[PDB]
């Protein structure tokens, strides 16, 4: 009589040498944006950003992108209309 | 406009199927465990003389994420089956593997390669030689790798290539 | 997409464990789910074809997924504590 | 009828937690790798003459289920930390694991380190650096192996010790 909250979901996330195009990635219904940051990055072997200079932002069908607010909850901020984001810096 | 080759990396858990990718495509192996959901690279690389760029797909080995297997069985080229010397129940899983490969676009033939990933362990819990004749069997080449030491890695991969071009 | 986890405890004819905690996918049917907590069990020799999930809700009320539905657009939503039993 | 104790498994992933809570009951050891969120396990057994009820909890090691670390937190008893004597880097996760324990609102809650795979030859923290650890957390350290069974009655154990030890 109604669908229950969902728990998590996975999402796709693409700086430097761009071996890999994308990596799946679980995020939880609880989850804020260096959670997620720090998870992608420790993926992908960069122990030493510190997360604070990393950014994640969602690419909209269309070429329209958006920034996720960092220290936001992920899970809620995304449209939902999309699924992929990516990392990026500013040097 | 060049050559697209898909391979798709699958094998139970923690046989080492990240591990081998990440090597052949960043040049490094980290010890960390890190269980993977759906990786995807992209790379261009010369083969033989023959400019391609590899596709390859890092899948999952939880059942969990087997959901997609169907899909991405479909659209990929060829197979790199992937157990770990050291696991037991990984040699036994290929079984299951290839069996799904044939369902998925029913055909007998399909580039695959086997692979046995944990070499440089001392452990060593499957011969070769069950191995091998596992691979005679299905009439597939059989390389014994370690994404550690990267022996093997680029055979591993490159031979899948081979067969699949060989298959056009 | 999206995902639910959700503890599902076994028909545990021997003392086995309490509950297992499982994650299903918005595109898992319920042969998936029953044979992921079968293989998570000591039931390797079991077959998936026989056994029945099943939701427990408040009250004492019970609720069975049919062996075709998808268990994340199935289930009640009010309850994420489900049972594996024979039905033989 | 029968003293209960409620017994939590954390660590870093992979470290062995899973596989020796499993060898715990019904004794054996399955090499096959199934990550874990959270599984409930329960198992009467005698300690030093005392019948008693183990309510075990085998945790995720995974960061992605940490969002159930300050439920699992409340409700346990006692603590094992584990770490693989081969991941380094698993030994180093173990003070963060400590702390979120200590902000149950105590300095001292019932605990005890193990070390899990002590059969694997390729040390990489020795066991000196382990035991002053657990002296300065002034718990015990024990070096357990899944695969061999070696220690596992004992670690368990002595956590109940420790737990019936707190009041
Ligand atoms: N010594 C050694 N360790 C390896 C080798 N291949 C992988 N490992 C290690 O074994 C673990 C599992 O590797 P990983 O690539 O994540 O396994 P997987 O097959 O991708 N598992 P998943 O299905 O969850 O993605 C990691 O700790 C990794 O470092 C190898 O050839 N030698
Ligand atoms: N040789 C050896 N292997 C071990 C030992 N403990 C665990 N393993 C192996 O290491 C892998 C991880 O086991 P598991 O208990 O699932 O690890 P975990 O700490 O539960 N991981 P997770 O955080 O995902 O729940 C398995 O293949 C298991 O067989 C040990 O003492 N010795
Ligand atoms: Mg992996
Ligand atoms: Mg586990």
């Amino acid at each position: 009589m109604g669908p229950g909250a969902s728990d998590c979901r996975i999402i796709r996330v693409q700086l430097g040498e761009d071996g890999s195009v994308y990596k799946s990635i679980l995020v939880t219904s609880q989850d804020k944006a260096p959670s997620v940051i720090s998870r992608v990055l420790k993926k992908n072997n960069r122990d030493s950003a510190v997360a604070s200079e990393y950014e994640l932002v969602q690419l909209l069908p269309g070429e329209r992108e958006l920034t996720i607010p960092a220290s936001a909850n992920v899970f809620y901020a995304m449209d939902g209309a999309s699924h992929d984001f990516l990392l990026r810096q500013r040097r | 406009s060049m050559t697209e080759y898909k391979l798709v990396v699958v094998g139970a858990v923690g046989v080492g199927k990240s591990a081998l990718t990440i090597q052949l495509i960043q040049n490094h192996f980290v010890d960390e465990y890190d269980p993977t959901i759906e990786d995807s690279y992209r790379k261009q690389v010369v083969i033989d003389g023959e400019t391609c760029l590899l596709d390859i797909l890092d899948t999952a080995g939880q059942e969990e994420y087997s959901a997609m297997r169907d899909q991405y069985m479909r659209t990929g080229e060829g197979f790199l089956c992937v157990f770990a010397i050291n696991n037991t129940k990984s040699f036994e899983d290929i079984h299951h593997y290839r069996e799904q490969i044939k369902r998925v676009k029913d055909s007998e033939d399909v580039p695959m390669v086997l692979v046995g990933n944990k070499c440089d362990l001392p452990s060593r819990t499957v011969d070769t030689k069950q191995a091998q004749d596992l691979a005679r069997s299905y009439g597939i080449p059989f390389i014994e790798t370690s994404a550690k030491t990267r022996q093997g890695v680029d055979d591993a991969f490159y031979t899948l290539v081979r067969e699949i071009r060989k298959h056009k």
